[PDB]
RNA sequence: UUGACCUCAAAUCAGGUAGGACUACGCGCUGAAAAUAAGCGCAGGAAAAGAAAAUAACCAUGAUUCCCUCAGUAACGUGAAGCGGGAAAAGCUCAAAUUUGAAAUCUGGCAACAUUUCUUUUGUUGUCCGAGUUGUAAUUUCAAGAAGCUGCUUUGAGUGUAGACGAUCGGUCUAAGUUCCUUGGAACAGGACGUCAGAGAGGGUGAGAACCCCGUCUUUGGUCGAUUGGAUAUGCCAUAUAAAGCGCUUUCGAAGAGUCGAGUUGUGCAGCUCUAAAUGGGUGGUCAUCUAAAGCUAAAUAUUGGCGAGAGACCGAUAGCGAACAAGUAGAGUGAUCGAAAGAUGAAAAGAACUUUGAAAAGAGAGUUAAAUAGUACGUGAAAUUGCUGAAAGGGAAGCAUUGGAAAUCAG
RNA sequence: UUUCAAUGGCCCGUCCACGGACCAAGGAGUCUAGCAUCUAUGCGAGUGUUUGGGUGAUGAAAACCCAUCCGCGAA
RNA sequence: AACCAUCUAGUAGCUGGUUC
RNA sequence: GCAGAUCUUGGUGGAAGUAGCUUCAAAUGAGAACUUUGAAGACUGAAGUGGGGAAAGGUUCCAUGUGAACAGCAGUUGGACAUGGGUUAGUCGAUCCUAAGAGAUAGGGAAGCUCCGUAUGAAAGGCACGAUUUUUCGUGCCUAUCGAGGG
RNA sequence: AAAACUUUCAGCAACGGAUCUCUUGGCUCUCGCAUCGAUGAAGAACGCAGCGAAAUGCGAUACGUAAUGUGAAUUGCAGAAUCAUCGAAUCUUUGAACGCACGCGCCUUUGGGUUCUACCAAAGGCAUGCCUGUUUGAGUGUCAUU
């Protein structure tokens, strides 16, 4: 075998020999991701997982971020 | 079609429906309470500004006016 | 217009001449239904076709001022010609007279049941019955966009000014309300056919 | 004959001024939607036989005309530190421009300032 | 004319919203018109359907049927009266659902929550 | 189902023995399933594992008010109890460090500030 | 022997901040076979530019951006700019001059006191330590200005209360047939008789529903909120021993350097070599114009991405996105990458009880239904292609054409 | 319509050769800028509103109205 | 050197087809 | 608007049913050439068609039921699917160590992604003593990290 | 000139999935708005329902909790809601990813045991570059002290 999984993108890019995942470069703190390649920047994007975080804040921002208690 | 506009058609999870649109966005008069008592929520502001006799601009109108009546 | 990135994304080229196959590009991988099948050409399925719709077509079209306003005063004055109002398709056979010419307390309604009222007293309600019983449902792919129903044209109604006119004619099936200023074509002359029915408040008239 | 611009926005883009316009005003209302602008002759042979509006009132026209510099971008009468008079001509048109433009001037009074003591 | 920007035509997006409608909100595309002693003497024309209710069939191969309402099934838009009834093959008994605009309210489960309803859509009890 | 509002006026160590207590039926509730049990006893459990976050979140609750209070009016509070707005939010110009303006611009506004008017016709 | 400092460290020191993502539009830099693509760095709801080291040669114009025009002109197939018309308009801040009769300034610790989208936010007051004279405030910015003299006109970085007025978040209220007759499994259909309409948009409901239901109109609004914008009235404090504009001058007027620039080199800028001045310097045609080498700034403008909406002379399941469906899914490749096919029972499962034959699969009876020519291999169900039935012809072609007979069948 | 007899009839497209097993669906002179001619319409020494401004309550991206400029023509 | 997605619908003086 | 494009996608033929690919008894089972038991005969002949491991795979291991897809035949069969069960450590291995090298840091390049560098002009780790020393620490000594045969 | 076989015609059946009608999808235009992250984001992995494998939601408080709103369900079987709203919380292993590595430590406090100088558990901590301040210092750097 030549490749397994990476742990910051789970495919099976990770070369062991270079220590580097083809899919994504971990190690480097920066992700893998070229302009002549938008097919593979579409299927990773933000937006093919759970996005908790930015659905959470786009819900609050209608009402203006506020904080307390109803009265 | 962007994945991110994907989620939240194969989610479940109701939109955030924002209810904003009026056709003729005519913004109502604050500030003087004088013009906001005489103002047309109708009539144009040019229109309004000349009814009260107020000069909307001192400067010339770099366009047409409104004839409505010979 | 179509996406211009439709066609552009999966990717093929040509296999070579000389394998007893058309020269198309055809899809590359292995182990999917897509494999090997060609596309980027209007002949081809899932294939780019041809000279993709633009978006910078010409939509509007530039007219002479002055030709639109011979054609309103066409209009107008073919508006006042009864023969020409029944091949457009008006129930007036019991019209009081052409110009129909009302009083110009009707520029102060507040009902469209006053609005009914007055039609059926000069006799210009045969016209909104027949573009009542004419709703149809839409013939085609029409229906499906918006376009649900279809239907005739009734009379024109023409003021000089709105005090609660228009609120009361407007729900009436077919009848549309145009201010004398603001005459427009598509209304004096649907389809290009002249001679739309028309009724003139007092004023409106004395505005010609 | 790449890219292209095509101005389906246009009929928006008038709308959205005109809104622009009716927020503004509606914020301001007893004043003007606009300030007053000076006479100025245009600067070539082509043109010079002319008139159109400049972009404020120099120095000197406001000095005659009666108004100083800060109390001038108060009341909405620009003032442009770069333009000069080079001939009586330019100075009469635009020192009666203000003259009329203060006559039919409203100036509302403020809140004054009234310590205790003196 | 629909003349507000707020509200849409289409019939594309009105399908959507009818069948992505949550419970609290199937809850009033349930309702059902009141017959003509109970809208006289309360001065409202109709009301959101509820469970005990006495209603009977108005339209239908079960036109002029009463009965009682055993659970407003809301998922499918249907209404499961008691006594009403279609008879299966091996022999079990599988009521039907029938619509809550096709059927009349009689006689309504009066509730301290429905009072204040009643009053409110200008009412009167 | 135990309602909050009586929960929330309990004690702490009342509360947290509830809680000790929750456990065990939850505990032995599942017990019975894999050794076979009834509909009323399956259905139980979910209610038992909501009334374990009734209760758990009724002490947080009590737990970081007492915080909030212990620390109202203090320079630094934890990171946990502050605003969680936007990293951009909280790293902008405060409106009274925005509102800040030179003496300079004081004594202009002061005696020149903008003049209420209006154009006759 | 003791101390000032200067520079440099260390700490799980007190408090903070940077990184990664998205990238449609922004600003750079790098760069191919167009200053393009790809690469690299960096931001915001816009960015950048921006209050002339600007044009012009006039009766002069007056920050920037953007649109039209200039104009396919000028200059050298590339390809301007000024003027002109519009959209929008808003101006300003430092360094360089002694506060010298007073570092007047600011971070931080603690202590209190308030305030809050907010117990989450934001400050004021006192007090101690430090920062800082190698320069923190006030003053000044070339349009000027300072310092005197003069005599007129002006002044809050306040805080409560109250009402009106706009802005957002949520809740809440809404007219009139389900009346008869025929069709049908179903009346939403046909006819009769009526109503409502500021509502005859659309959708749902067992077939074409303004009057069954949701809505639509009213709503450019009533109602209960919850936060808020800016003005107005009124109360309470207020450092005014002050601060500011403009006349006048027997006074003065600081203005940015390894930067401009000259020589050469790389494609206006940049590298190397050399290196300025003060009516000086830059740029134009002796005159004109601007005053670089420091700084900030709304709006008009861009917006294949984000959060939402409203549409359409668009496509209609080989179309339209690759994806109308469990789609960037099954799947393929070590990998980078690649990547599909597949919508429709019916009004309602009423999804075929039961008997019988069969080990089973299933069949045959039944039964459900308006319909099983709707049985989940489920709307319609074409052609190629095949099986049977009936008719016909066939001796090493058939197919077709014209003319008629025979049989079949239709009309007038 | 089918068959029969009499007479006749080389397999189509393409440039012998190349293509064609059969069927259904898809599938190729399009959009756009400039120029030239011709015909029609409007006006006529003039002509062109749609860069903008005004206005439009009822489909308000429509229609309707217009100031200064400018393009071409008038040597 | 091979491979991958882009530039890219690269290049046609030529081959084949082009619908009542 | 299609008869063609060695056209595209889907379906479908002719070629063609063409080329082609151990024995006995008993029991189970609806059904026995491929199942099971006994019986003889063979084959592998310890360099096994034997018994174990390593990588690898991931549950294929075991029990029960089934015979829809797989099975160039079939099966009452399987690695098929259906339904459950099964890997127990103070002493066995890893975790503990280094080798060749990789390699962060100190530094230095680079417009830049990055590059070099690891002994390098690095302030790079702790030990003891003492009535407590001005109730403010004096005196004395010594000089990274990953990586599988070692335990 | 019989039957078959071959072919043609018609009927029925098969195969096949065209045509038609539809359509919670696409595409195109316009409009409004500005809101990710060391207070752990985007993404990844594991995991949770009475019976769930997908997809959705969610995080050992796991198809949710608190709050407010509505006012009786859910549905496939056996103050509600497989509801709406959203100002309170919870948010496993990771990931810029941060104690060190891809398992091993150190630090402070607390607890347990019919075992207490041993063992164990728990909670809270320990990345680097930089900035302000603080404390502890170094220097044959500068200089002072009758
Ligand atoms: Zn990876």
């Amino acid at each position: 075998k030549s490749h397994t999984i990476c742990r910051r993108c789970g495919k099976r890019s990770f070369h062991i020999q270079k220590s580097t995942c083809a899919c994504c470069g971990y190690p480097a703190a920066k992700t893998r991701s070229y302009n002549w390649g938008a097919k593979a920047k579409r299927r990773r994007t933000t937006g093919t997982g759970r996005m908790s975080y930015l659905k959470k804040v786009h819900r609050s921002f209608k009402n203006g971020f506020r904080s307390g208690k109803p009265a | 079609a962007n994945p991110r506009q994907r989620n939240k058609q194969r989610s479940g999870k109701p939109r955030l429906t924002r209810r904003n649109a009026n056709k003729k966005a005519k913004a109502k008069i604050y500030g003087n309470f004088v013009i906001q008592q005489n103002w047309d929520k109708h009539a144009t502001l040019r229109q309004n500004y000349a009814r009260l006799g107020l000069l909307a601009t001192p400067n010339y109108v770099t366009g047409g006016v409104e004839k409505l009546y010979p | 217009a179509v996406s211009e990135k439709a066609g552009h994304q999966t990717s093929a080229e040509s296999w070579g001449t000389g394998r007893a196959l058309a020269r198309i590009p055809r899809v590359g991988g292995g182990g999917t239904h897509r494999s090997g099948q060609a596309a980027f050409g209007n002949m081809c399925r899932s294939g780019r076709m041809f000279a993709p719709t633009k978006t910078w077509r010409k939509w509007h079209v530039k007219v002479n001022q002055n030709e639109k306003r011979y054609a309103i005063a066409s209009a107008v004055a073919a508006s006042g010609v009864p023969s020409l109002l029944l091949a457009r398709g008006h129930r007036i056979e019991e019209i009081p007279e052409v110009p129909l010419v009302v009083d110009d307390a009707v520029q102060s309604f507040q009902k469209t049941k006053e609005a009914v009222a007055l039609l059926k007293e000069i006799k210009a309600y045969r016209d909104v019955i027949k573009v009542a019983n004419s709703r149809k449902l839409r013939a085609g792919k029409g229906k499906l966009r918006n376009r649900r129903h279809v239907q005739r044209r009734g009379p024109l109604v023409v003021f000089n000014e709105d005090t609660g006119i228009v609120k009361a004619f407007r729900n009436i099936p077919g009848v549309e309300i145009v201010n004398v200023r603001r005459l427009n074509l598509l209304q004096l002359a649907p389809g290009g056919h002249l001679g739309r029915f028309v009724i003139w408040t007092k004023s409106a008239f004395g505005l010609l | 004959q790449r890219y292209v611009k095509t101005w389906f926005n246009q009929p928006g883009r008038k709308l959205r001024r005109r809104q622009a316009r009716q927020t503004k005003a509606a914020k301001i209302a007893p004043r003007p939607v606009e300030a007053i602008r000076p006479a100025v002759k245009p600067p070539t042979i082509r043109y010079n036989m002319k008139v159109r509006a400049g972009r404020g009132f120099t120095l000197e026209e406001l000095k005659a005309a009666g108004v100083s510099r800060r109390v001038a971008s108060t009341i909405g009468i620009p003032v442009d530190h770069r333009r000069r008079n080079r001939s009586e001509e330019s100075l009469q048109r635009n020192v009666e421009r203000i003259k009329v433009y203060l006559a039919h001037l409203i100036v509302f009074p403020r809140k004054a300032g009234q310590p205790k003591k003196g | 004319m629909k003349f507000s920007r707020d509200v849409t035509s289409s019939r594309r997006k009105q399908r959507k919203a009818h069948f992505g409608a949550p419970s609290s909100v199937r809850r009033v595309l349930m309702s059902a018109p009141l017959s003509k002693e109970l809208r006289e003497q309360y001065k409202i024309r109709s009301l959101p359907v509820r469970r005990d209710d006495q209603i009977t069939v108005i339209r239908g191969s079960n036109k002029g049927r009463e009965g009682k309402i055993t659970s407003v099934y809301r998922k499918k838009f249907l209404l499961l009266i008691e006594r009403v009834t279609r008879e299966k093959a091996n022999g079990a008994s599988a009521p039907v659902g029938i619509d809550a605009s096709k059927v009349v309210i009689t006689k309504l489960h009066l509730d301290k929550d429905r009072k204040d309803l009643i009053v409110r859509k200008g009412g009167k009890v | 189902a135990l309602k909050t509002f009586e929960l929330r006026k309990q004690s702490q160590e009342n509360l947290a023995e509830q809680l000790q207590e929750l456990r065990q039926e939850l505990a032995s509730l599942r017990v019975q399933k894999i050794a076979g049990g009834s509909g009323s006893k399956l259905s139980k459990i979910k209610t038992t594992r909501k009334d374990i976050a009734r209760i758990l979140t009724v002490i947080n609750e009590s737990n970081r008010l007492a915080a909030r209070e212990a620390y109202k009016n203090k320079k630094y509070i934890p990171l946990d109890l502050r605003q969680k707005k936007t990293r951009a939010i909280r790293r902008a110009l405060t409106p009274y460090e925005q509102s800040r303006k030179t003496l300079k611009q004081i004594k202009k506004e002061r005696y020149f500030p903008l003049r209420k008017y209006a154009l006759k016709a």
